[PDB]
């Protein structure tokens, strides 16, 4: 029954937290070349000096959806949130368009956003590793 | 996606080193504003249109951060147009109010837009005030801006329940004129928009001068 | 959390030969305003445990919800949920202390001081204290807040060591608790004249007394 | 709590009587010393016979009330008319779970065939308290004694109306953030009745 | 850390102080503030601690990857543009760090030397001469610089600038390592500044 | 901002003998100038003939001891009930302490036991895991008083190597009695755990209660 | 060479004798113990305040002897030091003073210590002043015994100073005064 | 699908915060996986300013302060016979008695040595971790790791946590067949500096009087290191050759 | 206002009635939440029939009251019994001229043959106001309405006693800084009468 | 003249770089204290006399800044002795209270002395509490110090109007003993002083050991 997103801060850090860009020479350390972030961005700098509204904006829709699911569980039972989550998982799982970033029509229908526009829709948005094969590897988990 | 937070730390490091009225009358609503646009003490424009159109019969006028006001008005107008196409019905002022309120509450007051929204729909005539943090209020006559106190004084002087269209137009014009004369933020002209039930909206640019 | 708004003052407790006694007043304050009268701050859990809570009232109600859910989950599919699989005071205290320390470590604490009192299934007395930092300790007499500074000296004169516990009857302990509550009502500005008391005895079980009032007040020497 | 945010300096009362419950409030909304709205309606309806009044942040309380009304519509689609206790529980959960980010206090007045009129108060922090009558707002502090001297159980409708009118008139008299007209809603088995009293009437009490 | 650079008619001369970290006494004979991006493009950098070295090594790795992939060498202009983009990117989500880079190269398609300077905010300027770290050598450069100066005259001007710098610094200033980029590649002037 | 740390000042002392070890501590638990309890033990038997104490903020020390004991349980499960040596326990405790490098426990930790050769061993830890083996170490409020008493009594004066268990117990008791006479935060009681090849034995003595 | 702020002062009572000792920086003149006939004062803390207090007390004791026609006793000097310290209530000297001596008429040994505004701490066993070593107080507590002979008292205080010096090195020395009813002995310790 | 039902089927566990796998692992509920991480997991306070929190709560009564390594003079230099490392061995005094000699030089492996400066715990922990990484690398590649690779591993590690609160300065010294003898200096600021002579600590200027030539014998180099440490001021001496380090003591 | 200074969180009332004036107060002095004195006497006598109650800083008000009593003795040595207005003027001058350094508020109740009982209030700042009745202290805020609904001019002595007792009982009930016994002084032409009421009496009103 | 302000700026620059009770009984008053003197956590003295004599029958005990307490007590004692010689009468407790109050108010709380003053004079027995800022209060039983809460609890437990001398002595001793046992600031011994009307003052050093 949350309105503003909560529990947004990280509680533990490690040098191998980002499993997708781990170095092959030293698997305990990240691969800075394939990160393509400028080469001078330690993870610790991401723990401080953040805009206070960024976490609220990034997790707003998920928080509203979780509150809706909790209300359904309280009023309708377990089956209703179970079915909503199952439908959303099925739709999101079988969509794989490496050349596009726009969401599916069916996802918008499920989210009741058929005729709704937010700034995420208006503003939806290298040398190394920005190709189809990286997306294939991330999708398949290989 | 969405509004970006990039260069926030960089900008912090670099830093370390108007009269608007709305009046209800017996068969509709009227919104009015001044036309002076300033950049500090300098008058940037002597003829600026401050009345904006959410939908053909729903209009609004804002204060605060000008870019935020324009962007929020346009986004809500797009949502209203899409919703009207989806439902095949005339848009309602209550729907625009709900969208504006929830959008402003989502950003926790960081979008500095303060609005007066007037409109006519199949349910009738409506007038609302909207605050940046997401609170909304209803009223028969409203004022906004740096000249809102003088305009509100005029409105409190000459407002009554049985107002015709002409009386309402004159009252709104007088309130804007008082804000023009007694406030350094206003002064050039008066723009009016009249929304009457069952008729098209009437937009009067430079009604007085 | 991060600030208390509606609060209760203090809870006091002691051990006697055959059980434990705990007591707390029935006031919820709103700063200097004595806003809510009729707040029950002793929560009976099972037939053998009483939990006294001082501090934030909303967090206290959250803890009450947690205790009720704990009782319900213990009952569940257990056939002998009340005969041999009933909750022990030690189990309840262990859960509560774990919660308090975990929420302290999250920088999201519950602003309360908690005393758990009761009798174990083998007849042993249980009396332990936890607070918002997760600090826990046990003693033959326990108190929170102002009581810790005024009730404990009075109660330690009756039970000063472990060997004094077998020598203390229920009547003496109850009289000491009542006198301590009267002293607190004398000298605490956020206190109330109405209080509740609970006796847990290995023979007679749980006795819960409500609507108790401080009596025999010496308001007579103020005439001169 | 937020900088430059609209606050609710109101006078709120809710009294249980023989036939049901009555909820009353003033009609003043101010920004500092300036009166932003002198005819605001503070009696919020979340169900046909479940109403509330709000204190604290206006935006936060409006959002919470909208979510509660949506929740009660969902509940009604399943099990029919909800009880006042259920609405109070939903209000309490929303206020308590978000107390670190939202500032909200709610007085809830309800009627149902089982409980026959109830009042709940949820002050800042999120705790809930059931009371025969409740007062809240900046102007309530000035009528704590008077109410304590003039409330009786099982009063008639007219006596309850008079008690609320007198108490709110005193609250308006002494509190600068309170003023305007007095608005009341009477919830009984017969239905919902709205009442309004004007300054020229209650200032002569 | 102080860096200087002069673009003369047919080459680019880059001078970097062979300084050490403070609080630890070090003996070494290497230029640690210069990375060879390509056989005809050199980069000198100055600023704070290892952030700058991390950035320089990252740039070098990217440019070497491009050279291997295309079997071709990027022009100095493209290299400078890529460096400017990466520097702007690196501070989009963190507090900016002090860094200043001079990129000197010899374009063989145009057969001419080029010199660029990028500051800590990502501002790229094409200059005939530049410096960073000095608290005035600018007037000395202005009075004694001509576009058609040979390598020897540029070296003489650099020596004058070095003497002017050293006249107001302690003996802890060991010296300056000088490198020259021209049509034959990158070489080190082992004789003197 | 909410302050998550506290202080429950006490005194502990670990001494390594020739073929035994002792870890002692005062049983007083206090807050500011108030007494929370007069018998709250701070020295615990962790199994496998290892005694542990974490003096300072009581909640952090209790959490550290709980985590170490659970880890010992899993170590016995996963390695055919192998006995955990004192050096391995010290390494585990170092890792547990350094796991909170950016949100540290506010404690000072002493462990004691017998090494592989049967000699007494004591290990001392800094709040973030830096540890060393020592013959004797006192920690807490009255360490600066207890250490000179032992230094005057013993030579590290009969040598420590030839002292018996009873003599070490007497020395600890005398030092704690002196500290109780001089320090307001020391008193009520003293508890000593003795580790030998036969196991762990507990002894308790009373101290001044004012 | 010019850094002399700080230091320690230890005073102890034996049988019909007292001992007062202070640390000294030696190697390659500035003593923190002074006397005013038969009353000894040791001052720790800021060196300029130590010099100022010594000069002021020499002034006052000379005037006292000229007026009263007799030397000042330890108790009277203690009261004078207390009042003089309290005079600077809001601008106090950054000092810790210690007084030792033997009363002439009675023969009773006397030691006392002061806070920076003159509060008197009269101790029957010993006084420690300074913040150079926290374990110095513990070592004195462990080594002190009541009613010691002058030789035993000197050995005890010297051992305490030596152990304190070893706790915290080159150029350190000590000055020790053993005071009886009629004999005062001053000794230097280079260890 | 039934997993979704379990996620939506029911409070107590949520309050215990034990619905998260990391919390269960940290408290050894499901096993000892916490003691099986090649990259250690470091706890941070879940607030907006962890760095300010740590800096405020570390710079303030009991013995619970973070231990600081000795500021004593340490010297490292390289010659044709290998590397000489000399540390002024003068242990500080406290409320404890040492069981044996206290080592200010960390033995990373039988071929690598590191020097402690700043935070003692940081140096010890991260140099032991570096030794583990080097052992794994040597097992994988079937060859001894070069000094440059190990120093770079340590530098990248400390750079990933730059500004969090770590304080350390170390000298990695090693003799390999390919590189010869090599000395690097790595600190918590991310700097990684190859060198010939390093003097760190109080009195470094006096010890930097190193009479130095690449033709010194082993005995001459040991004597020169001892004399330099004495001029800075017992001395602990280490001689690193291709076959490993040898401890002399003096 | 000063750091670590004793404040006066009291409940003060003064009521004019047909035969004279009555001054009433509670008897609680607190330091934060601890009750430092539960039987303190707050009715300060500056002349035989001129009494006062104090609020704000205890030391400042005590010094001002002592100076006022000395001033009234000097006045009496010359011209006889002073009027309540003169004492109020002296109090006002002392409070206003030192308002930048002292925090003081005074309620003055007096009787004389000419004016027949008067009440003056000097709140913080130093302004003076003459009123038929006055309330002050932290507990007064809770009885603003009740008093406004229950005060009448020219009440008898018993009615005034009852009104003050009820009002102060409510103030004690709702204010944490107020408690103990209720002390009153009755000033008429007959003389000075002291009254005390105990908690077991007024808590059952 | 007076207390000096010299070296205030210098000290700023350098910086930039107990249980006491009083009990009334039917024919007099009793004051009691503990004997523990500490300098931080270290017990400086196990037998310290905290009961001070303003005049032969007027005694006091203080807390706060020890030097301030002693100095103020001695100054008021000198003033009391001079006033008694001038008037040829026994000093009154009210006079000492007035002098203390005015002296403390003059310094605006910068003299950190908090006192309990008990005494007997020809007008009777008197007991007062005095705050640093100058406020004073009267009472039948008073407590002061870090152990004042435990002592006050004991006093509230066993106080009544009709108290004999022995009962009052026992009650004061019990209050001091409670402060001794339950407070880390107290603990060693109990010093008592009994002042009875018409008799000499009785000073009992180490009444309880």
């Amino acid at each position: 029954m949350n309105i503003v997103p909560q529990d947004t801060f990280k509680s533990q850090v490690s040098t191998d937290q980002d499993k997708s860009v781990l170095s092959s020479a030293v698997p305990s350390l990240p691969d800075t070349l394939r990160q393509q972030e400028g080469g001078a961005v330690p993870l610790s700098t991401q723990l401080n000096d953040r805009h206070p509204l960024e976490s609220t904006l990034k997790n707003w829709e998920t928080t509203q959806r979780q509150r809706q699911m909790e209300q359904y569980r309280q009023i309708f039972g377990i089956a209703e949130p179970m079915k909503r989550t199952m439908e959303m998982e099925i739709v999101n799982r079988t969509d794989f368009n490496p050349l596009s970033t726009n969401g599916s029509i069916h996802r918008d229908i499920l989210l009741n956003k058929e005729c709704s526009i937010d700034w995420e829709d208006v503003y939806p948005g290298t040398m190394v590793g920005d190709d189809v094969h990286s997306k294939i590897e991330k999708q398949l988990g290989i | 996606a969405g509004l970006s937070f990039d260069n926030y730390q960089r900008n912090n490091f670099l830093a370390e080193n108007t009269t608007i009225v709305g009046v209800k009358f017996n068969n509709g609503v009227v919104i009015a504003a001044d036309t002076r646009s300033t950049q500090g003490p300098i008058v940037a424009d002597k003829n600026c249109a401050k009345l904006h159109r959410i939908s053909p019969k729903i209009w609004c006028a804002g204060a605060g951060t000008a870019a935020d006001t324009e962007a929020v008005t346009q986004l809500i107008g797009s949502n209203i147009e899409l919703h009207s196409l989806y439902t095949s019905r005339e848009p309602r002022v209550v729907s625009a109010l709900q969208m504006l309120k929830q959008h402003l509450f989502k950003y926790q007051g960081h979008i500095g837009a303060y609005l007066i929204v007037a409109g006519v729909d199949p349910t009738g005539s409506h007038l609302f005030s909207i605050h940046a943090h997401g609170s909304t209020d209803v009223g028969y006559y409203l004022s906004l801006g740096s000249g809102s106190l003088a305009a509100m004084a005029v409105l409190e002087s000459h407002w009554k329940q049985d107002l015709t269209k002409e009386e309402a137009i004159k009252l709104a014009s007088d309130a804007i004129q008082a804000g023009i004369w007694n406030d350094l933020g206003s002064g050039s002209n008066v723009d009016v928009c009249v929304m009457e039930i069952g008729k098209d909206a009437e937009y009067l640019r430079n009604y007085l001068t | 959390t991060q600030q208390p708004i509606v609060t209760g003052t203090s809870v006091i407790s002691m051990k006697y030969d055959n059980g434990v006694i705990i007591a707390a007043d029935n006031l919820g304050s709103y700063g200097s305003l004595l806003r809510f009268n009729g707040v029950e701050r002793l929560i009976p859990v099972g037939d053998n445990t009483v939990v006294g809570i001082s501090g934030d009232i909303s967090d206290m109600q959250h803890i009450e919800r947690l205790l009720k859910d704990l009782v319900t989950e213990n009952a569940y599919d257990n056939p002998l949920a009340d005969a041999e699989e009933a909750l022990e005071p030690s189990y309840i205290f262990e859960y509560l202390a774990t919660v308090m320390y975990q929420r302290r470590s999250k920088m999201n604490p519950l602003w309360n001081a908690i005393i758990v009192a009761g009798v174990q299934s083998n007849g042993d007395q249980f009396l332990r204290y936890v607070n918002l930092l997760g600090v826990t300790y046990s003693s033959p007499t326990l108190a929170t807040g102002f009581g810790a500074h005024m009730a404990n000296p009075l109660l330690r004169k009756v039970v000063d060591r472990e060997s004094d516990i077998p020598k203390t009857t229920v009547q003496v302990a109850e009289e000491a608790i009542v006198n301590a509550m009267r002293v607190l009502y004398y000298r605490d500005a956020r206190s109330s004249r109405n209080f509740s008391l609970a006796i847990i005895d290995k023979n007679t079980g749980l006795t819960f007394k409500k609507n108790l009032q401080v009596e025999n007040m010496k308001w007579d020497f103020a005439k001169d | 709590l937020k900088k430059g945010e609209v606050s609710l300096g109101t006078s709120i009362m809710a009294v249980t009587f023989k036939d049901g419950v009555i909820l009353g409030a003033d009609s003043r909304t101010t920004t500092g010393a300036y009166i932003a709205n002198r005819v605001t309606d503070k009696l919020t309806r979340v169900h046909d016979k479940i109403w509330c009044c709000r204190s604290g942040s206006a935006a936060d309380t409006q959002a919470i009330a909208d979510i509660v009304q949506y929740h009660l519509e969902l509940y009604t689609s399943q099990y029919g008319t909800p009880s006042t206790e259920t609405a109070a529980s939903v209000f309490k959960e929303l206020c308590y779970e978000n107390k670190d980010n939202l500032t909200a206090g709610i007085i809830v007045a309800g009627y149902d065939d089982k409980n026959k009129g109830e009042v709940y108060t949820i002050p800042l922090g999120g705790s809930v308290h059931k009371l025969p009558y409740a007062i809240a707002g900046s102007g309530s502090t000035f009528i704590y004694g008077y109410c304590d001297k003039n409330f009786r159980e099982n009063m008639s409708k007219e006596e309850t109306v008079d008690f609320i009118k007198h108490s709110l008139s005193q609250a308006i008299k002494w509190d600068g953030s309170s003023g305007g007209v007095i608005r009341m809603v009477v919830l009984t088995a017969a239905g919902v009745e709205r009442l309004i009293f004007y300054p020229d009437e209650y200032e002569q009490l | 850390d102080i860096i200087l650079g002069i673009r003369v008619q047919d080459s680019v001369i880059l001078a970097s102080s062979k300084a050490v970290t403070r609080g630890i006494s070090v003996l070494k004979d290497s230029d640690d503030k210069t990375r060879q991006l390509s056989p005809h493009t050199l980069m000198s950098f100055a600023g704070e601690a290892g952030d700058t070295v991390q950035f320089a090594e990252y740039i070098q790795a990217n440019i070497q990857l491009y050279s291997i992939r295309e079997d071709y060498e990027l022009s100095p202009q493209a290299v400078s543009s890529f460096v400017r983009q990466e520097l702007a990117k690196s501070i989009r989500s963190r507090r900016p760090y002090q860094v200043n880079v001079l990129i000197g190269g010899y374009d063989k398609k145009k057969n001419k030397p080029e010199l660029y300077q990028i500051d800590y905010l990502g501002t790229k300027v094409e200059l005939p001469y530049g410096a960073h770290g000095y608290s005035y050598t600018f007037f000395l450069l202005d009075h004694h610089y001509r576009p058609d100066m040979t390598t020897e005259e540029g070296l003489d001007l650099l020596k004058l600038c070095v003497q002017e710098l050293e006249k107001r610094m302690p003996m802890d200033f060991k010296g300056v390592i000088v490198k020259i980029v021209d049509k034959d590649g990158i070489r080190q002037v082992d004789d003197f500044q | 901002q909410f302050n998550p740390y506290g202080d429950n000042g006490g005194t502990i002392l670990g001494i390594a003998g020739e073929d035994f070890a002792v870890l002692a501590g005062d049983t007083r638990n206090i807050t500011d100038y108030s007494i929370n309890s007069r018998y709250e033990p701070k020295v615990f038997d962790c199994g496998d003939n290892i005694v542990m104490s974490a003096n300072g903020f009581a909640a952090d020390g209790d959490a550290l001891v709980k985590r170490f004991k659970n880890s010992v349980k899993w170590y016995h499960f996963d390695h055919n009930d192998k006995k955990l040596s004192i050096n391995s326990a010290a390494r585990n405790i170092q890792h547990l302490l350094y796991g909170k490098r950016f949100f540290p426990y506010y404690v000072h930790t002493i462990i004691a036991g017998l090494d592989e050769d049967g000699k007494g061993a004591v290990y001392s830890f800094d709040p973030v895991g830096s540890y060393e083996r020592e013959q004797c170490r006192a920690g807490g409020a009255a360490a600066s008083l207890i250490m000179p008493f032992l230094d005057n009594q013993v030579n590290f004066k009969k040598p420590l190597k030839y002292l018996s268990v009873e003599e070490v117990i007497k020395l600890v008791r005398d030092s704690f009695t002196s500290a109780t006479e001089r320090h307001i935060q020391v008193g009520d009681g003293l508890e000593i755990l003795i580790v030998t090849k036969d196991g762990v034995r507990k002894e308790f003595y009373e101290l001044k209660r004012d | 060479p010019s850094s002399i702020n700080g230091g320690i002062v230890v005073a102890m009572t034996g049988k019909d004798c007292v001992a007062i000792a202070c640390d000294l920086r030696l190697g390659s003149k500035f003593e923190k113990i002074f006397h005013y006939g038969h009353v000894f004062l040791g001052i720790t803390g800021l060196a300029t305040d130590v010099t100022t207090l010594n000069e002021m007390f020499r002034y006052k004791t000379n005037l006292y002897k000229l007026k009263e026609e007799r030397a000042i006793e330890p108790e009277t000097f203690t009261q004078l030091v207390s009042s003089s310290l309290y005079e600077r209530r809001f601008g106090p000297y950054f000092v810790g003073p210690v007084v030792a001596g033997i009363n002439s008429k009675s023969g009773k040994p006397f030691i006392a210590g002061f806070d920076l505004i003159g509060c008197i701490d009269e101790a029957k066993d010993f006084i420690v002043s300074g913040t150079a070593s926290d374990q110095l107080f513990g070592m004195c507590e462990s080594l002190y015994e009541p009613n010691l002979e002058p030789e035993d008292l000197f050995e005890t205080i010297s051992q305490a100073l030596l152990n304190a010096a070893d706790r915290d090195l080159s150029g350190w020395g000590a000055v020790v005064y053993i005071i009886k009813k009629d004999e005062v002995v001053k000794r230097y310790l280079k260890m | 699908m039934q997993a979704i039902a379990d996620s939506f089927s029911v409070r107590l566990v949520k309050e215990l915060q034990y619905d998260n796998e990391q919390n269960l692992e940290s408290d050894f509920v499901t096993g000892a996986s916490q003691f099986q991480r090649l990259a250690p997991s470091l706890t941070v306070p879940p607030i907006a300013s962890p760095q300010q929190f740590l800096r405020a709560h570390t710079d303030d009564n009991p013995d619970c302060k973070i231990k600081i390594a000795h500021g004593t003079t340490t010297l490292a230099f390289r010659f044709q016979g290998g590397i000489i490392v000399a540390v002024d061995s003068r242990a500080t005094a406290g409320n404890w008695v040492a069981s044996q000699t206290v080592k200010k030089v960390i033995e990373i492996n039988p071929f690598l040595l590191g020097t402690m400066a700043g935070g003692a715990a940081d140096c010890q922990f991260w140099e032991t971790w570096l030794g583990s990484q080097c052992r794994l690398h040597e097992l994988r590649e079937k060859e001894r790791i070069s000094v440059a690779a190990a120093s770079k591993i340590l530098s990248n590690l400390v750079y990933q946590y730059k500004g969090a609160g770590l304080s350390m300065g170390t000298m990695i010294c090693g003799y390999t067949r390919k590189e010869g003898p090599t000395i690097y200096y790595v600190d918590s600021d991310g700097t990684r500096l190859k060198g010939d002579i390093f003097c760190v600590g109080s009195g470094q200027t006096f010890a930097y009087g190193v009479n130095y030539k690449w033709d010194l014998s082993v005995e001459d180099a040991l004597y020169l290191g001892k004399r330099s440490i004495l001029a800075a001021a017992s001395v602990n001496l280490y001689h690193v050759t291709e076959d490993g380090w040898i401890y002399h003591g003096n």
